[PDB]
């Protein structure tokens, strides 16, 4: 109300509204999914249009040969943070020769958004992250948001009605962890779980996009025909 | 450094300091630019609450940007020194790395995009200005006359005036200019420029100022008595 | 760049520039006009270095015309000269010194007299009768000492100009093509095209 | 942060005015009047002092009237500690002209850039303008003599006779009224002082509320000389002219 | 630019079918005065990776520092930094590399040449060395200073090429360095008889030797070299 | 004072065929008179079918060659996976070298690859980034032993028809991948006996449509 | 090492535009880098640079040039003129004067307003208009030929060969210079290239019908 | 007053949202994507007759194979144009190369979100890019200063937006030729124009692979108009 | 290439009863060139008197610069800065200059308008302040003027006879220097008036 014109400002109950309202874009978003097993990680997203006319905006991004996001709100601020991530991964390699582990890369996030938040004139991130990737440990996803927490997850989803896939994960949590050595049945398990989260609309051809890394997969996207398998 | 971002949108999508500079522009005395088949006409009203003036030394409201290019402008008069300024600093550079001067297009594009850049820097506010912008292009005989305004937008015209009581003098030369057939000489342009700010000014004494640019660097400025013989020739034709 | 010359008579300035241009063993022109008008009853040769004698011509000359659009005046010789001294003195103590002297004929049309300034690059102004610059001046100057009267006319100054680029095509080693005269007086000026 | 404390000095009003521009000429319009008077043979600059007290030492004072070179001055009206700051400014580029050119700098020249500095103040940096309106006496090769007058807004004009400060409407009017082209500086003398007497808050004008200064080229043959005047001189030319 | 002081001589080193030996005397140099004696040149990063350095010590010990602080640094956020995400010899290696030539570039070196011996997490023998230039190699045997002069001869006596380290064992490797740290001590002036000698195995780990002494030298003929030609007493 | 440059020695060599082309260089690396390593690979590939090598100061080489396959990364990054075509990254490489005119990389750069139209080539840099497509290139140590050599036999200079009296040259023509190895292996075993820091070993990276492929072959190691 | 240094090559104005004429040798010390190397960048359609000095700073700046036209061009929708697009280079290479570059280059072209259009540009500033020019360590042979053949009205046939001769004048004599002749020819419409002329085959043809170098043995 | 950067309760950026109603009340753009090459047509909207109409300048050539159509406050546009000439002939010096249209369209949209308290506020202007390369072939994207792009196949923007975009929804289809293409942006632009359409304040312009970015002579698109009525009333 | 020798040139200045004296050559050369007869290294600052010698591009900065300081001064202080305070002026100057320093040999001369007593002081480039009561000496010939003065020089000079030895002071020590000469200038210096004399000597 009175404290919600900047980042710098509490309110009375130690609440950072600017925080909360960019947690908000993310809300309105399209739906993305993430889920991994102990091979392989998974990312699912549902692009969206503005019309018929128009292309359906790309979710997901390409971080290095083992890691990558997919995004949900403001995809100009998921382009900084990309960016970011790339150079750091980068940085990893050049300097020691070292494949970027995805727990730093969370936790290297966190630190970029929580600068945000404490500073005035500066603004918050308005985008959640779903970071997967395949390291020294096995397979890996994280959720990242706007306000600084970073969460390393089994599976999960954000944007608009993601509480359907949410929960779908939550119940099949046991099934899909052990789909071990076999992308394409952990990619269907992550196509039916963000089914559980439309409205009206079904998956189609230019509409679904999929991306996976795992233990002899590179980060690799699929759009298009490329989709059509798992519709 | 000073930050603050002074000219914003708002929710119908204006900016008001943009705007509001344009009201300073409307509150300035009235400027007529007019171009003939042969040259162009600059007039520029000044204010008679102002006697016992000195003349010889009051900056005057038409300003060589260089030998070939003039502007005249309404609205806060020292604004319009630092875009005056920076144009001519600008016009001699051009000279400097092309080996040619600036055309009027250019020269007018370049004041436009500084006008532009003051609307969203942080810190300043917008030029409370409109100028007009004419002049002849090196070893060319087109005539030139383009406006400018706070917002930073420009464009060429036939004829056009802007400050206060502007939109009764762009009411006169709406019809009274031909664009099949513009003044064919100095002497129709002028009269006519004359014309068009006689339906605006009070008496035609030290009120008006008149400048005529010809092609190849041919520029003059009118004297008292000289712009005196247009408004006596006007009143006896009116009478009728 | 090599020899420049001036001659300050009764009513007017005259300048004498090298037309050659060597680089190497080899002359790439000889038909080079080294000077710019930095006004209209005012004008600068030059020589030295390779490119800053152009580049510091044109500056001047950019800074001169900028001068005259804003006042709407043309400034005294001597103003100019003194703006041009200050130009070479900050110069001499920069990371890189333009190496370039210059002489500045003017006509003061306020004071209706010819004026004749010698500046060299470290910046050392001196107004003269008659000038010059590089190894030029160990020839000319002595000739002029002789031959030189201050009432005399553009036409007697010619002569006189004549017989120095005599002197200096007798003596001097280098082959430097002739020269490009020009003369500065009330009414402005002008080139001497046959000499 | 620190937003909330921001008046924003250099911004438009509705109807396209600057208010501290505005604010500042309204502080001025309070200020003791300020009047000059150009002459064909030289200049007036005459001014009131603000509500003198009988202990202010009169001789060594200066509030009013500056020296900007040997063949320019400067009558002030408004914030005096402003005015100084701005006075120190225009010395200095007065000398910088002089080292550039080894020429005395034309008055409008040293005017501009006075008025561009007030002028930047009215368009970024977010500072308050300079509360003080200036009244440039003058003298050079081109022009001659020239009066020019600068305010808050940076904006500069030209004048055979101009007042600044308190009562202007009045002051102007009056000058209007006696003012002729052919006048000398004997007669411009005698019109500047009488436009403050009438026009004044006071009861009567005395020698101890007044600066006074002219620039004749009274010097001997084509030379020009700055008077400021001295309490005493002042005493005189106030019982010459019949005032008191 | 800089002049080395205080220097440190050869740091010799090789393969062997399991792993790898590195070794460097005990002596700190200062032109010619054999001014500090107590200098140790291997320094051990981890139990998986030994940096031995060359050169000047003072930048030696800024080097230590470095390393030391990588420690600390990969240890924190990381609960796997004694396991999976531990400190490879290839990090620490590249690591190094990229500051030599970062130093080397801004015209300010440290004046070293440096061997990172180690073994990697999938039992890959390393070893590779960096110096003051930015300038890197790799080889079966690695020596700076006189050791290239001197060790690397003998060394590849006994593994010539790739296919020689299979049939390399840790006894056969350690007698070829302790016998080339005996050559070294024959041969050059800034040298001591003392030294240490680690060694990084990928089974039994790393061995790490101090106070070490050449021993079993050769001197006795000298008693019959007399004079320089023609004298006979 | 301080030396920023060393000599790491060895020689490369680029050929460029019709379908192919290949980019060779020797495994030795040598300061003065001392061999660092037998085998020290120095010709890379850089993915995008680009290989390349940066022969001269091994330390610049290799942040040169690094930085390369740095650019070919983000590349993809910035502009939708697009393949980076050799014209391109030969230009891309200019730009790499003058970035450095006043404190160069003391190397002699060659890239090998296919063109977009699916022909052989081969461009060379100078240090300071100059650049030329070219059918044929020597460089490093015994650039100047092989490179006549490779003018005589690969572009057929010098060599005219039999019995046409000097009037009528050897036709050029292309090579095969056969022909190019042994032109190649010859040259390098002609630079191994005639020059010091030229041996150890031979590494030959071929460029065709299907990939990249590797061949290695000994060198005299004295 | 030591870089590249690819030199003759010339530039004159005539009749029927500008002929341009390079040599293609390239040197580092007495070692002959390449005999094929293109001195001649084309900077755009209608502009022509030489390539003398520095092969590298002659190249990346002749090339950065080519971009600082368009994008003038595109703002001005017209047509650089050659004074406007030589100066661009001279003022740029002024900037890095004392920091060692090298460059001796003509940049050539024609427009509605100039006309045929020659401008030497020089690493140490020096900025030239001129009818005839010649740069390079075989440029006084090549001046040889051209001061005693020249003329104005040359047929673009005539004034093609003249280039052309210049250029083997000096690919004989100036060791440093050879390999092939690389002809231009600018017109208002854009430059016309007229050909890469081996200089071993091209003396022997010149010798035998022209009768010239008597001295040598054919 | 408020911050630069602030975001409402419902999760937007103020002053992006702000912009784009400015967005709204310039003259209106349209752009239509075909194989055989893409059309970008505005209005031009003389405030006054005596405004010499070819003055006006509201479509923009980038390079030879990409040009640009604007709708809003057109003189914030002139630093956004500035932009991507300088990206794209730079990105071609550097790697001797045509620039990709989606890339050239993402360093434009880099700008967009470079404001707060940088420039001190987002852009008021929307830009159509059309153009052509060879990995995606012929392709018209929608940069907004919200730092988003759509690509479309086709795509109008200004006062007349909502109005227009419905009727190319009916009208657009993946086999329309270039001169199909061209009639239907003037009629489109005829019906959402207040002032009856002609050659004068109405322009028309293309990018084909061949010919590359050209706008339209007066006398072309006067024929196109004369072309386009006689259809119409021919059923 | 000796920044103080190039053009040539010597300053010299005496006290005598109630007044002092400052002189000065004409010379402005280029090493063996003379290139002017007519330039002055004497200025003056109201009543206060400065002669510079040394690099001639300098010495008309250095004037400029004193010009310009002394304008500002009296402008502050509403009065004319006195020879004393100059003279610290000049030295806080030239020492602001330490480590790039104008290669001059500047001579401060004239009367104090309050005391009356005659003042002179000389300094070295750097700006230490050399006070003296009998003369200072400066430029290319100032080991001549040394010599000069050191024989010819004696206390309470009437300013008529002050003008005969710093006269010949000058003269004498000139020619024995090739490149100072081609003409001179005195000024004698009272309390309120100021007289200027050119000399006439050999012009080689
Ligand atoms: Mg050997
Ligand atoms: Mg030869
Ligand atoms: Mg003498
Ligand atoms: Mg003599």
């Amino acid at each position: 109300n009175n404290y919600d014109g900047d980042t710098v400002t509490f309110s009375p109950t130690g609440r950072l509204f600017q925080v909360e309202y960019a947690l908000e874009a993310i809300k309105q978003g399209s739906v993305t999914v993430g889920l991994r097993s102990n091979t392989h990680a998974v990312l699912v997203a549902l692009k969206r249009n503005a019309d018929e006319l128009s292309s359906y905006q790309k979710k997901i991004i390409k971080c290095d040969e083992h890691m990558g996001l997919s995004l949900a709100g403001l995809a100009p601020d998921a382009r900084v943070l990309s960016n970011y991530l790339r150079q750091q991964c980068n940085y990893s390699s050049l300097v020691f020769n070292r494949k970027l582990a995805v727990e730093r890369a969370g936790h290297l996030l966190c630190d970029k958004a929580q600068k945000n938040t404490q500073s005035y004139g500066g603004r918050p991130y308005g985008v959640g992250l779903l970071i997967i990737g395949y390291d020294k440990s096995g397979a890996h996803l994280l959720e990242f948001q706007p306000s600084g927490n970073v969460t390393e997850l089994y599976g999960t989803a954000i944007g608009a009605r993601s509480q359907g896939a949410k929960t779908y994960l939550e119940r099949t949590l046991d099934t899909f962890i052990k789909i071990d050595g076999n992308p394409d049945e952990l990619i269907k398990a992550g196509v039916e779980a963000i089914s559980q989260s439309l409205r009206d609309e079904s998956l189609t051809v230019d509409n679904l996009s999929i991306a996976i890394v795992g233990k002899d997969t590179p980060f690799t996207i699929y759009d298009g025909e490329a989709v059509a398998k798992y519709i | 450094g000073y930050d603050r971002a002074l000219s914003i949108f708002s929710p119908d999508g204006h900016i008001f300091q943009v705007e509001y500079a344009l009201e300073a522009v409307k509150r300035g005395t009235c400027a007529v630019g007019v171009k003939g088949k042969n040259c162009v006409v600059l007039g520029c009203e000044r204010r008679s609450t102002l006697k016992l003036q000195d003349t010889r030394i009051t900056p005057s409201k038409v300003s060589k940007i260089d030998s070939h290019v003039v502007l005249s402008f309404s609205g806060l008069n020292a604004d319009s020194r630092i875009l005056i300024e920076k144009a001519r600093v600008e016009a001699q550079s051009h000279r400097l790395t092309l080996e040619d001067p600036v055309t009027v297009e250019y020269l007018t594009r370049y004041v436009a995009g500084v006008q532009q850049r003051y609307t969203q820097s942080g810190g300043v506010r917008p030029f409370g200005v409109s100028t007009l912008i004419a002049g002849f292009d090196p070893r060319d005989d087109e005539p030139k006359l383009y406006q400018t305004e706070p917002s930073g937008i420009y464009s060429s015209w036939s004829a056009q005036t802007i400050g206060r009581n502007s939109k009764t003098v762009r009411e006169f030369l709406e019809k009274n200019y031909d664009r099949k057939e513009p003044p064919a000489t100095v002497e129709e342009c002028v009269k006519l420029t004359v014309r068009s700010l006689l339906e605006v000014v009070q008496t035609g004494a030290k009120n008006i100022e008149i400048t005529v640019v010809k092609p190849d660097s041919d520029i003059v400025a009118l004297s008292s008595e000289e712009i005196n013989q247009y408004v006596t020739q006007i009143e006896q034709e009116k009478q009728e | 760049m090599d020899i420049i010359l001036g001659i300050r008579v009764q009513d007017s300035v005259i300048l004498a520039s090298s037309k050659a241009v060597t680089r190497g063993i080899s002359v790439l022109k000889d038909s080079d006009d080294k000077t710019r008008q930095l006004s209209p009853h005012t004008l600068m040769s030059f020589a030295g270095e390779a490119g800053d004698t152009v580049q510091f011509a044109e500056y001047i000359q950019a800074n001169i015309q900028l001068y005259s659009i804003r006042e709407d005046y043309e400034l005294s010789p001597q103003a100019v000269s003194s703006f041009v001294r200050q130009e070479l003195a900050k110069s001499i103590r920069s990371r890189r010194p333009y190496q370039v002297n210059v002489l500045i004929g003017g006509y003061d049309k306020k004071k209706n007299k010819p004026e004749l300034y010698q500046i060299d690059y470290l910046g050392t102004k001196v107004e003269l009768p008659y000038g010059a610059h590089g190894y030029s001046g160990f020839y000319t100057f002595s000739l002029l000492d002789h031959h030189y009267r201050p009432d005399m006319t553009t036409e007697e100054g010619l002569d006189l100009l004549k017989l120095c680029v005599q002197e200096l095509e007798k003596r001097m080693p280098m082959d430097f093509k002739g020269v490009i005269v020009k003369i500065v007086d009330k009414d402005g000026i002008r080139q001497v095209d046959d000499f | 942060g620190s937003r909330r404390y921001d008046s924003r000095t250099t911004i438009f009003s509705p109807e396209g005015r600057l208010y501290q521009v505005e604010y500042a000429l309204e502080s001025i319009s309070h200020a003791g009047t300020a009047i000059g008077i150009m002459a064909s043979d030289g200049i007036v600059l005459a001014a009131e002092r603000k509500v003198t007290s009988t202990l202010l030492e009169q001789d060594t004072s200066t509030e009013k009237l500056y020296k900007l070179n040997d063949k320019i001055a400067v009558a002030v009206a408004g914030l005096t500690a402003d005015a100084e700051i701005l006075i120190n400014t225009a010395r200095i580029h007065a000398q910088n002209y002089l080292k550039t050119y080894n020429e005395d700098i034309p008055v409008e020249i040293l005017v501009r850039r006075l008025s561009d500095i007030k002028q930047g103040y009215t368009q970024h940096g977010g500072l308050r303008p300079f509360g003080v309106s200036f009244i440039y006496a003058g003298y050079d090769d081109r022009y001659g003599y020239q009066l020019y007058t600068s305010n808050p807004s940076g904006n500069y004009t030209g004048w055979k006779a101009i007042s600044v400060g308190a009562n202007t409407s009045a002051a102007q009017t009056l000058l209007q009224m006696d003012y002729k082209d052919d006048m000398k500086v004997d007669d411009a003398i005698e019109l500047a002082l009488k436009t403050l007497s009438k026009t004044t808050d006071s009861s009567a004008l005395t020698y101890d509320r007044l600066e006074f200064a002219t620039i004749r080229k009274g010097a001997n043959d084509g030379e020009v000389y700055q008077k400021i005047f001295k309490p005493q001189e002042i005493k005189d030319i106030l019982v010459k002219t019949g005032i008191t | 630019t800089q002049q080395p002081i205080v220097t440190g001589t050869s740091v010799i080193s090789m393969k062997y079918d399991n792993g790898v030996i590195i070794a460097a005397d005990n002596l700190g140099s200062y032109g010619s005065l054999l001014r500090f004696n107590g200098v140790e040149r291997l320094i051990p990063v981890g139990d998986n990776t030994v940096v031995g350095i060359s050169g000047d010590i003072s930048d030696m010990q800024h080097i230590e520092r470095l390393l030391k602080d990588l420690v600390t640094e990969n240890a924190y956020d990381n609960p796997l930094a004694d396991a999976e995400e531990a400190l490879e010899p290839s990090y620490i290696f590249e690591y190094l590399a990229t500051v030599m030539y970062q130093r080397r570039s801004k015209m300010n070196p440290l004046w070293n040449a440096i061997i990172v011996a180690g073994v990697q997490s999938n039992g890959d023998q390393f070893l590779r060395y960096v110096n003051l230039l930015g300038v890197t190699y790799s080889s079966p045997t690695l020596a700076t200073g006189f050791g290239a002069h001197m060790a690397n001869p003998l060394l590849r006596k006994v593994v010539d090429r790739e296919s020689d380290i299979p049939k390399t064992t840790v006894q056969v490797a350690e007698e070829a360095i302790v016998n080339a740290m005996r050559v070294l001590y024959y041969r050059d002036a800034r040298s001591s008889r003392n030294f240490s000698l680690a060694i990084i195995d990928k089974n039994t780990g790393l061995t790490f030797k101090k106070n070490l002494q050449v021993e079993n030298m050769k001197w006795d003929f000298a008693k019959d070299i007399k004079g320089y030609g023609t004298q006979k007493i | 004072q301080f030396n920023p440059y060393g000599d790491n020695g060895g020689t490369i060599l680029g050929i460029a065929g019709e379908d192919f082309a290949v980019l060779a260089g020797d495994t030795r690396n040598i300061t003065d008179y001392s061999i660092n390593s037998r085998y020290e690979p120095k010709v890379f590939d850089c993915g995008d079918n680009i290989v390349m090598s940066a022969n001269g100061f091994a330390a610049d080489g290799d942040a040169l060659v690094k930085r390369f396959k740095n650019s070919v990364k983000w590349y993809h990054f910035d502009h939708n996976d697009k393949k980076l075509s050799i014209n391109s990254a030969a230009r891309n490489i200019q730009h790499l070298l003058y970035g450095k005119r006043f404190f160069p990389y003391y190397v002699h750069t060659i890239i090998a690859g296919l063109d977009e139209d699916g022909k052989g080539a081969v461009y060379s840099f100078d240090p300071v980034g100059s650049y030329e497509r070219e059918q044929c290139r020597a460089g490093g140590a015994a650039a100047s032993l092989i490179m006549p050599f490779l003018d005589n036999q690969v572009n057929f200079k010098n060599q005219y028809e039999p019995g046409t009296n000097g009037k009528v040259k050897k036709p050029l023509k292309y090579l095969s991948v056969e022909e190019v190895i042994k032109l190649v292996r010859d040259s390098f075993t002609s630079a191994t006996e005639r020059h010091i820091q030229v041996g150890d070993g031979l590494e030959i990276l071929i460029v065709t449509k299907d990939g990249v492929r590797k061949e290695f072959y000994e060198l005299k190691r004295d | 090492i030591k870089i590249a240094h690819g030199c003759t090559t010339l530039a004159f104005r005539f009749q029927g535009g500008i002929i341009v004429a390079v040599d293609s040798r390239a040197t580092a010390g007495n070692w002959v880098a390449s005999q094929t190397v293109k001195k001649v960048i084309e900077i755009n359609p209608f502009l022509l640079g030489t390539m003398a000095g520095g092969a590298a700073d002659c190249q990346f700046w002749e090339t950065w040039l080519g971009s600082q036209c368009r994008l003038h061009e595109l703002r001005e929708k017209e047509r650089i003129s050659v004074a406007a697009a030589s100066k661009i280079l001279s003022n740029l290479v002024y900037q890095y004067k004392g920091a060692g570059l090298s460059m001796g280059t003509m940049i050539c072209g024609y427009t509605r307003k100039e006309g045929p259009t020659i401008y030497y540009v020089d690493s140490d500033g020096t900025r030239l208009k001129g009818d005839i020019f010649c740069v390079g360590s075989g440029q006084t042979f090549a001046y040889g030929v051209l001061d005693s053949n020249y003329k104005w009205d040359l047929s673009v046939e005539d004034a093609l060969y003249l280039g052309k001769r210049s250029i083997l004048a000096a690919a004989h004599r100036d060791a440093y210079s050879g390999g092939s002749v690389n002809l231009y020819h600018v017109t208002e419409d854009g430059w016309i290239y007229h050909g890469n002329h081996d200089v071993g085959e091209l003396f022997w043809k010149v010798k035998e019908e022209e009768g010239s170098f008597n001295n040598v043995i054919g | 007053d408020r911050g630069v950067s602030t975001f409402s309760p419902e999760g937007r950026l103020f002053q992006v949202e702000y912009s784009l109603e400015a967005i709204k009340l310039g003259s209106t753009a349209i752009g239509i994507a075909t194989k055989e090459g893409v059309v970008l047509g505005v209005e031009k909207r003389a405030t006054s007759p005596l405004l010499e109409s070819d003055s006006i300048e509201k479509i923009v050539e980038i390079d030879r194979h990409i040009g640009c159509a604007m709708s809003g406050l057109t003189a914030d546009a002139r630093s956004m144009i500035e932009h991507a000439r300088t990206a794209a002939v730079t990105h071609n010096l550097y790697y001797d190369e045509d620039i990709n249209v989606e890339s050239l369209t993402q360093s434009v949209c880099d700008l967009a979100l470079r404001f707060g308290e940088l420039m001190s506020r987002p852009f008021g202007v929307a830009l159509l890019i059309a153009g052509h390369d060879a990995d995606d072939g012929y392709q018209l994207f929608h940069a907004e200063p919200s730092g988003t792009f759509y690509r479309y196949n086709a795509k109008a923007i200004g006062s007349g937006s909502e109005g227009a975009q419905a009727e190319l929804l009916n009208e657009w289809h993946s086999s329309l030729t270039l001169k199909e293409a061209e009639l239907l942006v003037l009629k489109i632009l005829k019906q959402v124009m207040e002032e009856k359409l002609d050659e004068n304040n109405a322009q028309l312009s293309c990018i084909t692979k061949q010919d590359g970015f050209k706008i339209y002579d007066n006398e072309k698109t006067a024929e196109l108009i004369k072309e386009l009525k006689e259809k119409e009333a021919a059923e | 290439s000796d920044p103080s020798s190039i053009n040539g040139g010597i300053v010299v200045a005496m006290t005598g009863k109630d007044c002092v004296a400052i002189a000065c050559d004409l010379r402005l050369g280029s090493q063996s060139l003379g290139v002017s007869n007519k330039f002055e290294k004497i200025f003056h600052y109201g009543h206060v008197f400065l002669g510079i010698t040394g690099l001639a591009t300098d010495v008309t900065t250095l004037n400029e610069m004193f010009r310009y300081k002394t304008n500002l001064y009296k402008l502050k202080e509403e009065r004319a800065i006195e020879p004393e305070t100059f003279t610290q002026l000049v030295s806080s100057s030239l020492y602001e200059r330490r480590f790039g320093p104008y290669f001059v040999g500047p001579v401060v001369a004239g009367i104090n308008s309050k005391s009356g007593k005659p003042f002179i002081a000389g300094f070295d480039l750097i700006g230490c302040i050399d006070e003296a009561k009998d003369f200072i000496v400066s430029g290319t010939a100032s080991d001549q003027l040394f010599g000069m003065c050191e024989s010819l020089y004696e206390p309470n000079l009437e300013p008529e006879d002050l003008f005969e030895t710093i006269s010949q002071a000058l003269l004498n020590a000139a020619d024995r220097d090739a490149l100072s000469g081609w003409g001179a200038v005195v000024y004698i210096i009272k309390k309120d008036e100021v007289v200027k004399r050119y000399l006439k000597m050999r012009q080689d």
